[PDB]
DNA sequence: GGTTGGTGTGGTTGG
């Protein structure tokens, strides 16, 4: 996260954090939707380009934390992927187009003070506060500026990140890249004439874009940071898997099965 | 099966539970006005 | 020492 701040402990208590087994590796974020149910972007499983093919044995899901890298004891969760289900028309090639997957884990995660839920949107709430202008939340233990360039500062932070980001009107979003923009993605962060800055970055990619309802004061999740050109530019803005627009496919995996 | 926690999702122990505000929460609810 | 750092031996938490 460019621009953000050190989360208080507790704010984000659906954060989760995709860790990589071996080497040990902090791979993306992700958000907890139930006692078993987790959601990530699917480009943080399966990436062919970069020659990137994940499998339920590869990974981790942390729960709970706030600092980046210290094992919090007796608070976070470590918990084994029973399955990993991607988006089946996830469009890896061409931009990223329904950039999601859910991950099932082995065992039921207990909540806590720091492990709670997020809700998922329903056409009201998305309705109501998907607008241009109307300011989500995104959080992350990501990239602090562009790595890849010479850069002043630390390249990651040393607990959880936040930043609030404005949704930006679709034209604009078009305007901004030559990638083909979809429905089933948004985009958020401040123009230029604005002079606020933020935005998610790499390594962030999972984590959630998470409003307020002001109707019945529960944080929803209505994006996952997805992909965005360099963190934080003039001009450029951070991209999300429109998470209500694939609202049908969630329940159909998550409803499945009784058990 | 969606497992427990949806009926209770979105309401934070540490905050809206102590009927506490984050820091900067209100500046979400801000720009939802008109 | 510990599925991990240090103002430690509690803490956002045991031993
Ligand atoms: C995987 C994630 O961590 C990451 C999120 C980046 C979000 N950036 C901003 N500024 N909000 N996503 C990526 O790195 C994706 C994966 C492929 C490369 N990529 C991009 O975002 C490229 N920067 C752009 C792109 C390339 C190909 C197809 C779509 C987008
Ligand atoms: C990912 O790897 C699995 C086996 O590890 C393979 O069956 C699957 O087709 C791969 N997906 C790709 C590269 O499209
Ligand atoms: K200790
Ligand atoms: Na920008």
């Amino acid at each position: 996260i460019v621009e953000g701040s050190d989360a208080e402990i507790g704010m984000s208590p659906w954060q989760v954090m995709l860790f990589r087994k071996s080497p040990q590796e902090l791979l993306c974020g992700a958000s907890l939707i139930s006692d078993r149910w987790v959601l990530t972007a699917a480009h943080c499983l399966l990436y062919p380009p970069w020659d990137k093919n994940f499998t339920e044995n590869d990974l981790l899901v942390r729960i709970g934390k706030h600092s980046r890298t210290r094992y919090e004891r007796n608070i976070e969760k470590i918990s084994m992927l029973e399955k990993i289900y991607i988006h089946p028309r996830y469009n890896w090639r061409e931009n990223l187009d329904r950039d999601i997957a859910l991950m099932k884990l082995k065992k039921p995660v207990a909540f806590s003070d720091y492990i709670h839920p997020v809700c998922l949107p329903d056409r009201e709430t998305a309705a109501s506060l998907l607008q241009a202008g109307y300011k989500g939340r995104v959080t992350g233990w990501g990239n602090l500026k562009e790595t890849w360039t010479a850069n002043v500062g630390k390249g990651q932070p040393s607990v959880l990140q936040v930043v609030n980001l404005p949704i930006v009107e679709r034209p604009v979003c078009k305007d901004s890249t030559r990638i083909r923009i979809t429905d089933n993605m948004f985009c958020a962060g401040y123009k230029p004439d604005e002079g606020k800055r933020g935005d998610a970055c790499e390594g962030d990619s999972g984590g959630p874009f998470v409003m307020k309802s002001p109707f019945n004061n529960r944080w929803y999740q209505m994006g996952i940071v997805s992909w965005g050109e360099g963190c934080d530019r003039d001009g450029k803005y951070g991209f999300y898997t429109h998470v209500f627009r694939l609202k049908k496919w969630i329940q159909k995996v998550i409803d499945q099965f009784g058990e | 099966t969606f497992g427990s926690g949806e009926a209770d999702c979105g309401l934070r122990p540490l905050f809206e539970k102590k009927s506490l505000e984050d820091k900067t929460e209100r500046e979400l609810l801000e720009s939802y006005i008109d």
